[PDB]
């Protein structure tokens, strides 16, 4: 009944999903081994959404990693949780990307395309219905941008039909761990604007700042911002894996957030995000949440939401609350910033609600924004593409797998045409 | 995922002794042959409890082969790889690269390809010489060219030593750094140079060495080689393998010519007194006469820049510094790549020879920075070459090995067109 | 309700050790002799509590007998069922069929013979052999043809090991195969064949095994006979008995050349982690790279397919797998059987060896389908075969045996005719 | 059971011969004086193959010993492995053949061919079954050059069915220990080529080479060399000597490796051949094995294998290894290598394994091997013999015991005919 396929490509990708396994398997209380010991049966109501039924009251993930060189694979093996996967999923090849979008996409992707793709037809017919098919990368670097498209475009082919739903993280320009990144998420976004049902825009110094900002952190590594993209990911998904008073599936957010086809990058955010000092002298009452998710700095992406004007959003909250006190708040968060809502819509918000929250919690929600102020990060990475472009630099190792200048031409065009779009409806 | 390290020279087999005691000290192999994943890049498993390294060192003397076999590292290294010739090369390129190579690079190729057929994850090969020679210059460009004409994809990491400007240990250097070069400019993948009277004075500035040797020199040199692959031998929160210095690093195919420089470099009673984190450390790399060849990074720009730090670092620091040193105006970045930094993690700290001259440090980076530097380098040695090809200084011995003027002006037209390269991609 | 299960040459001998010790753990006799209707199908009683298989080992060459004797299965085993010959067939069906065949078939039919005159319930015989060889072709021939005129109407299950397309361990296999394919095509009931090259990729794959050995392959081919016989050996919902691979299964008197599979296979790690049911085995059955012989079954089409499987599974289930693995297009059947399936049940699981390679899986499932993809590899065989007999290679020895070149001529037209009926039946 | 007939002619056959007995006695487990003291079972299970049972749980080897003089009868019964041999197979003569071929052919050859018969004929009737007749013999000198072949000429006669084996050593145009010995190989050939069913052909400065190349020793004397083909010898006869996963008889090799009756002229081979001082540092596994079997300068014989195109290989191994690890070597050898194989033969290997290796290694093979490559050993001689022969010198001492000239024009036409076959295939 409405199974979920898990994909996970890149060094990101895979550690993101691994947080994200983690974090859902401590919310249904199953161990890491594989067992169920969970108090609700609620937890168990559910559980095959995700979760194949094995021998001994065994559960394994319906997960399937893919990376392009052992590393990855063996330190996911060695994590907490990552003996729960299955031994049969960790497809890998040999040789790196080395940050490079053609070999990820034409050499390697070729040779590794045909052994995930049955695995994934075999996951896929394992389950009674898929649903959708979620995956994790990035744009930048070579192999996520690389085999991530090439795998999104092939299951775009076979299930022409189904939900396709990605959490991508993109690069920025205060930070930029990578050279050929303006070139690889250049590259990416002309794939996964065409093929792509849903696409979570996420930014890495967006999660800086709001770790800096909320959290108050003193060695924020790596791991905090998995579990804090963790949540939201586990947010989008709480309607499916849990009943409540008004279900929102992958779906039916989709078609309130997706006014268009290409108009589907949204600004994920999640909230409460406090440091545990603070924690008691804040009330964690539904308006007080409400004003934290419409918060500037509370969303994961640098974008200025008030520089712009929000096509569609929506609020999945989770935890016993008043229905009234979700309508009211909101009325006027859509009343009070009536110049910061698009006029030609008469109704910017959408709502959904969980019976169950997170343990540990009592109330949470999750914000999910598709609004114009991604032309701005579109638009600096498509300038810093074309400055480095507009004299062929960085193009001599394209040119080797056969690559064409007329492919990064074409990816150009299509970044005005998006930035373009975004402008006509602000 | 291996890689083979060959040696030539003098200066290249006295790099390798000084840095393979390095590599056993980290992964803790004693110098007699025995004590899972992290050795298996540089060191294979002979059945049981003993491992052999993947490196081979050549040279046409036998003075430092016979050395290294009655050395210290006797039983560590296989005796049949230590490749020995029979005759000098007298700084000679073309004794170097025509008589003497021709007897022995036929045993030298098919010794590298049978040690590499049982290997099966290799990811390149990385080349210690010297250009300033002789032997690092003729046998290396002969070796260098048979392998790129048979493998050619794989990758070629080169290594070399360059004379400085006011001080000169031969007299024959710009013939054989011209010479060899206009082979290196089209077959090597990438190339890092260094400079003797800069890694002199690094040493005696920071690290307060008043009589330093060339295993000291070297020691430094080694922690660079090991702490470039330390991110292959060892985990990382963000891993680079050997295909990112060809891939980043190398903007067009005959501009690889990248400078390289180390932090920190202390003193043991000195590292006690001054702390240890990402800033100071990243200031000075990009520190202009911190840099292991001397020239002047302010009368150029960088074109790209790879950080690659050990230990116990956080991204965010590191972010905020490359963050700062972008907003820092006393460096100049070209405007043909503003997303000039590629950022990446070691976990495993750097390591302390016992009794060593370095110091027991939390945190470390090495710096290879591409950028048009190099450019009034090679013009000074074009033209200091100029003034003896005039004279037709020392083209008595050239000419009796059998070369000819021709191939010295196709050296010289190449230099200029290098030249040429350069100012045309620095505007 | 019996069956003799006879074993030729070293191949033939091998998996008879290898599957005897496995029929003997399934019905609980211990190797010395000794532990009521399941064990009467392959072994006899031996007045009071004591028991002796159904089964002949012949070969020429004795290094296979007395080892076998002196082995670790003695007492199970008669003395004189062993039958041993005294010169090598050296992989030449001439010398294995006509010199050193001729002084031993005389015991052996004698013997056969006095062993089925005290049977009374027997469907037919099982007879293993390889035609890559000398042995397994020529005395197999020999044996088969005075069988077939004495007996004739009696089913025999042939089963074969033929060479890999780019791996061989003989070189006279093609001469040997197309040689005893000539006689083997009329006298041959069904005749099931495994290439040693999709055995060991099975076990690469999926069990895991980096390093294999013949006995590790041989298990699994002891497991897919035993699993053909469970339902005779052991009670089912849905008993087959052996005359349904013969009725069923051979559309046509001489197109009787099925291939065989297996599931599932999996090590003992990935066995508490992958959940067993039919559809995922029925899915991966068809798989064509999980098959025992390299050949595409997408280039052709299926005729014919019989599943029997064993452990607890339901009827339900696996009319639901056939369903949806008939309205799945990747496959594709013949418009002359619509129909070709027949599904079979046994409720006695699978076993595992102490120590085995194989894990304990609830339930499994043989596949042996007769498909025209053996087409192609029966013309890969002609076209090696065609390139040796132009030269005249490897004909000396032939012919100094005391056979000439029109029986070879026989045997390649009679090659071409079973292309030539393939190709027009897979029409 | 398949016993075999061992005979021993000239000097350095004699010496390579006893060095066989002595490894192989060492391998079972037998002592100098005659006596079992072996561990293992499988030793006893096939002594029987070449030693014959006596009293007192005493063995003696089915050895024959045949030489015209009687210093090398007292050199080997002085040996460490002298008693061990039946007195009465010590035939010998009194005067020395002085390196003429007529001698050892005619004049003395007539004389103890009727002395030795009869003993061959005891000790084929003694076993139950003779499977082949077992020779050494070079064509160098005058001795083996004659007797050899005289006795290989009547066996032949008397055994048309049964297999004849040589092992013989052939002289080099680099070392050359003898005037007169172009002339004995070139009358030595002739008959080999007709008689024999299989030949080894081995050449002392191949020894040398692998002795200075792989072994490194510094005083490398005869006993080396002989413990160096003792090796081939004993790896060509360990399929019926012990039990094997495949076994491969004489017959069994003779029929993939003679794919005409003339070419039958092997070039065998033994690894692995290490230093002491450097075993610790080479990994004995079968790929580096296997490399080793096909390297160029392994071979013991001095052609260059690249030169010319193999007809056809064999190798058989011994001690516990994969079949897949080798199936996929010989695979990827044959593969990697297809230029140096003949395009008219599919598959030009032949595999074999024995489950016992040698004592002191865990495991070994011996590649024996028909190429094209021989022809140049065969025509170097060819021309020295003509040049010596064209002016008629060297020929007043055979025209002594009635040989004609017409014979050496026949041998001479022989070895064209041979060397202009071996052309023909390449
Ligand atoms: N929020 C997180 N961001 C990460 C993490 N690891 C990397 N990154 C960021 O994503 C950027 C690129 O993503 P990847 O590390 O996956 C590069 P990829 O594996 O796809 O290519 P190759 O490693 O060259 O084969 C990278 O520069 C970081 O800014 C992480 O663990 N968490
Ligand atoms: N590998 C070895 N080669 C040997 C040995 N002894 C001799 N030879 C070589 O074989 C060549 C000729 O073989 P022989 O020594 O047996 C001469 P033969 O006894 O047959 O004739 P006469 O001694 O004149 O009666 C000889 O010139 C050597 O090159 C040996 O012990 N080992
Ligand atoms: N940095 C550094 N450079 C060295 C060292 N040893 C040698 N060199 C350099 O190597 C150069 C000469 O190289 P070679 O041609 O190999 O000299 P060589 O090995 O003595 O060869 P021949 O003189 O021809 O026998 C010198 O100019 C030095 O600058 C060293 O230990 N450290
Ligand atoms: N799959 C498999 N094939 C085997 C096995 N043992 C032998 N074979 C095959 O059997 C073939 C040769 O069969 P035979 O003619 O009987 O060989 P042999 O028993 O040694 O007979 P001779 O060489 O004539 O003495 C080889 O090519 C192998 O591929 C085995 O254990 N498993």
């Amino acid at each position: 009944m409405r199974e979920i396929v898990h994909i996970q490509a890149g060094q990101c990708g895979n550690q993101i999903g691994a947080k994200f396994w983690e974090v859902i398997s401590d919310e249904h209380g199953i161990d890491p081994t594989g067992s169920y010991h969970g108090d609700s049966d609620l937890q168990l109501e559910r559980i095959n959404v995700y979760y194949n039924e094995a021998a001994g009251n065994k559960y394994v993930p319906r997960a399937i990693l893919v990376d392009l060189e052992p590393g990855t694979m063996d330190s996911v093996r060695s994590g907490p949780f990552g003996q729960i996967f299955r031994p049969d999923n960790f497809v890998f090849g040999q040789s790196g990307a080395g940050n490079n979008w053609a070999k990820g996409h034409y050499t390697e992707g070729a040779e590794l395309v045909d052994s995930v793709l049955d695995v994934v037809r075999k996951e896929s017919e394992s389950c009674d219905c898929l649903q959708g098919f979620q995956l994790t990368h990035s744009l930048g670097g070579g192999t996520g941008s690389g085999m991530g498209t090439l795998l999104i475009s092939k299951i775009r082919e076979e299930y022409p039909d189904r939900i396709m739903n990605t959490f991508s993280v993109m690069p920025s320009p205060k930070v930029s761990d990578t050279v050929v990144e303006p070139y690889n998420a250049t590259l990416s976004v002309h794939q996964l604007v065409e093929n792509t049902d849903e696409t979570y825009s996420i930014d890495n110094e967006a999660l800086y700042d709001i770790c800096f900002r909320t959290l108050k952190l003193t060695t924020p590594t790596y791991g905090d911002l998995n579990h804090l993209v963790s949540a939201t990911m586990s947010g989008v998904t709480t309607c499916l894996r849990f009943p409540g008073q008004l279900n929102a599936d992958l779906r039916k957010l989709a078609v309130n957030m997706v006014p268009f086809p290409r108009l589907h990058f949204f600004m994920p955010g999640f909230a409460p995000l406090t440091s545990r000092g603070s924690q008691q002298y804040r009330a964690l009452t539904v308006p007080e949440l409400t004003q934290q998710m419409f918060d500037s700095k509370n969303m994961m992406a640098a974008c200025d939401p008030r520089h712009g004007r929000y096509l569609t959003v929506a609020a999945i909250f989770r935890g016993r609350m008043s229905m009234k006190e979700v309508d009211e708040q909101m009325l006027n968060v859509q009343n009070k910033n009536s110049s910061y809502f698009v006029e030609w819509i008469p109704n910017n918000v959408k709502t959904a609600v969980c019976d169950i929250p997170p343990r540990g919690l009592k109330m949470s929600a999750t914000f999910i924004g598709n609004s114009t102020a991604i032309q701005e990060l579109f638009k600096r990475i498509s300038e810093q593409f074309t400055a480095m472009f507009r004299r062929k630099a960085f193009l001599h190792w394209y040119t080797g797998e056969g690559m064409d200048e007329m492919e990064f031409t074409e990816a150009e065009s299509n970044m005005n045409d998006l930035v373009s779009e975004y402008q006509q409806y602000q | 995922r291996e890689c083979i390290s060959i040696h030539v020279g003098q200066a290249g087999v006295q790099i390798g002794n000084a840095c393979w005691e390095l590599y056993c000290l980290e992964h803790g192999i004693q110098p007699d042959g025995q004590m899972d994943d992290s050795f298996n890049t540089f060191f294979s498993e002979t059945g049981a409890g003993k491992h052999v390294p993947r490196a081979v060192f050549v040279d046409l003397e036998p003075t430092v082969i016979d050395e290294v076999r009655t050395g210290t590292y006797r039983q560590l290294f296989h005796p049949e790889q230590l490749i020995t010739g029979k005759e000098d090369a007298a700084n000679n390129y073309a004794r170097g690269h025509y008589t003497i190579g021709k007897e022995i690079i036929d045993l030298v190729l098919d010794r590298i390809r049978k040690l590499a057929d049982q290997c099966t994850g290799l990811q390149g090969f990385l080349v210690f010489h010297s250009f300033g020679g002789g032997t690092g210059s003729g046998f290396t460009s002969l070796l260098m060219e048979r392998l790129s004409v048979d493998y050619g994809k794989k990758s070629k990491l080169e290594f070399s030593i360059y004379p400085a400007p006011q001080v000169s240990t031969a007299v024959v250097e710009p013939y054989n750094s011209i010479l060899t070069t206009h082979t290196t400019l089209e077959h090597s993948d990438c190339a890092f140079m260094v400079d003797n009277e800069a890694i002199y004075d690094i040493c005696r500035r920071n690290l307060d060495i008043e009589r330093p040797t060339y295993t000291n020199l070297n020691r430094l040199i080694s922690q660079i080689v090991s702490s470039i692959t330390a991110s292959l031998r060892f985990d990382g929160a963000l891993n680079v393998d050997l295909t990112e210095f060809q891939t980043n690093l190398v903007p067009y195919p005959r501009i690889h010519f990248p400078l390289a420089t180390y932090a920190p470099v202390i003193s043991a009673e000195k590292a006690y007194h001054e702390q240890l984190t990402v800033a100071e450390i990243t200031n000075a790399c990009f520190e202009p006469a911190n840099q292991m060849v001397k020239c002047d990074p302010r009368h150029g720009k960088y074109m790209a820049c790879c950080l690659l730090y050990r230990g116990d670092v956080v991204p965010k620091d590191v972010n905020a510094a490359i963050a700062t040193i972008k907003t820092k105006r006393t460096i100049q970045f070209v405007d043909w790549c503003p997303t000039g930094f590629k950022v990446g993690i070691n976990y495993q700290p750097p390591t302390v020879v016992p009794g060593g001259d370095l110091a027991k440090v939390q945190r470390a980076v090495c710096m290879l920075s591409n950028t048009t530097a190099i450019a009034e380098a090679w013009a000074r040695l074009d033209h200091k070459f100029d003034l003896m090809y005039a004279k037709r200084a020392f083209v008595h011995w050239y000419v009796g090995e059998g070369m000819e003027e021709g191939e010295f002006s196709e050296a010289r037209e190449d230099m200029a067109a290098l030249e040429k390269d350069y100012e045309e991609v620095g505007a």
